[PDB]
């Protein structure tokens, strides 16, 4: 399962 | 904005045998940036191949393979054309059986 | 031993051709399970591999609409690294992400990843601890402040510590007929000649999983790795790898060369000579 979220640069 | 520039690999999947049915296979590997155009020519006409999913190695450059099935024949041509952002002019890698 | 889980990110910034472009493919150990294109016409995350197919509907849309909401995020992403890099719009930009984990027989997180690059160069990783993080440049350490201001760190670490390893896990045991599965390579030498008194042997390695494997060329029991051309290992195609290794010999010369190769899926590493 691909992480749900990324934190923005 | 550092660029590399693409190493191409032409090959087939089996050892080549004339009138026998083997894979043709274009390996364009360490290029940066992403964009590019990869085609397999047969006798200098583009061929019907197929393109896998883009990725990358561990130093971020990218890798890619085209690749189409065909008969390996005496009378025959086989190429892959390479243009990219790096090379001032289309690469072209002709293919060699014995490799 | 070791199998891992890993996704690969690629954005592109595609300037008045549209919005920017974005890939995602996953690998499992060698072999690729998963794959987006936001430019393809389906607007699906699609298996890349038989023993996915396995999987119902439920696991793809929810595996679509993570990737498109992430999309979104590397899409404005885009903008704020052109901003801290004062760059314009004309010129095509490229970041990149991969992060995933490794696992040993426990079962249990081996070693985690998430490193993010721009433009062909490292911009920020997490470092092995998985609580602090490796900034190349000065713009990259803009980021880590946020990122550290965020608690980034610790979401990562528990997406790596768990949810990671459980699909790595799930994922081994929905191919385990193939991902377990080893693949010996098919080694045979050949010889071309260069001139009159000199020739060069090739020691093949075609059609071997995982892509490790070790080709080495020797001469009466020793290696002379000086003088040895090696290709990168490369696909076959099919799913498994192909590699090659040469030395230039004197033509007068043949039996006295050796070479050596190892791989996981050999009981025993072979040597073979010319014939």
């Amino acid at each position: 399962r691909t992480i749900s979220y990324t934190y923005p640069f | 904005m550092v660029q590399h520039p693409p190493k191409i690999q032409v090959y087939s999947r089996h050892p080549a045998e004339n009138g026998k049915p083997n894979f043709l296979n274009c390996y364009v590997s360490g290029f940066h940036p992403p964009e590019i155009e990869i085609d397999l020519l047969k006798n200098g006409k583009e061929m019907k191949a197929e393109q896998t999913d883009l990725s990358f190695s561990k130093d971020w450059t990218f890798y890619l393979l085209v690749h189409t099935e065909f008969t390996p024949n005496e009378q025959d041509e086989f190429s892959c054309r390479v243009k990219h952002v790096t090379l001032s002019e289309p690469q072209i890698v002709k293919w060699d059986r014995d490799n | 031993g070791s199998h891992s889980l890993r996704y690969f990110y690629t954005s592109v910034s595609r300037p008045g051709r549209g919005d920017p472009r974005f890939i995602a493919v996953g690998y499992v150990d060698d072999t690729q399970f998963v794959r987006f294109d936001s430019d393809a016409a389906t607007g699906r995350m699609e298996p890349r591999a038989p023993w996915m197919e396995q999987e119902g509907p439920e696991y793809w849309d929810r595996e679509t609409r993570t990737v498109k909401e992430t999309a979104q995020r590397y899409r404005v992403d885009l903008d704020t690294l052109r901003g801290y890099y004062n760059q314009s719009e004309a010129g095509s930009h490229t970041r990149q992400t991969m992060y995933g984990c490794d696992l040993g027989p426990g079962g249990r997180l081996l070693r985690g990843y998430s490193q993010d690059a721009y433009d062909g160069a490292d911009y920020i990783a997490l470092n092995e601890d998985l609580r602090s993080w490796t900034a190349a440049d000065t713009a990259a350490q803009i980021t880590r402040r946020k990122w550290e201001a965020a608690g980034t760190a610790e979401h990562d670490r528990n997406y790596l510590e768990t949810t990671c390893v459980e699909w790595l896990r799930r994922y081994l045991e929905m191919g385990k007929e193939t991902l377990l599965r080893a693949e010996p390579p098919s080694t045979r030498v050949t010889r071309h000649p260069i001139s009159d008194h000199e020739v060069t042997l090739r020691c093949w390695a075609l059609g071997f999983y995982p892509a490790e494997i070790t080709l080495t060329w020797q001469r009466d029991g020793e290696d002379q790795t000086q003088d040895t051309e090696v290709v990168d290992t490369r696909p076959a195609g099919d799913g498994t790898f192909q590699k090659w290794a040469a030395v230039v010999v004197p033509s007068g010369q043949e039996q006295r060369y050796t070479c050596h190769v190892q791989h996981e899926g050999l009981a025993e590493p072979v040597t073979r000579r010319w014939e």
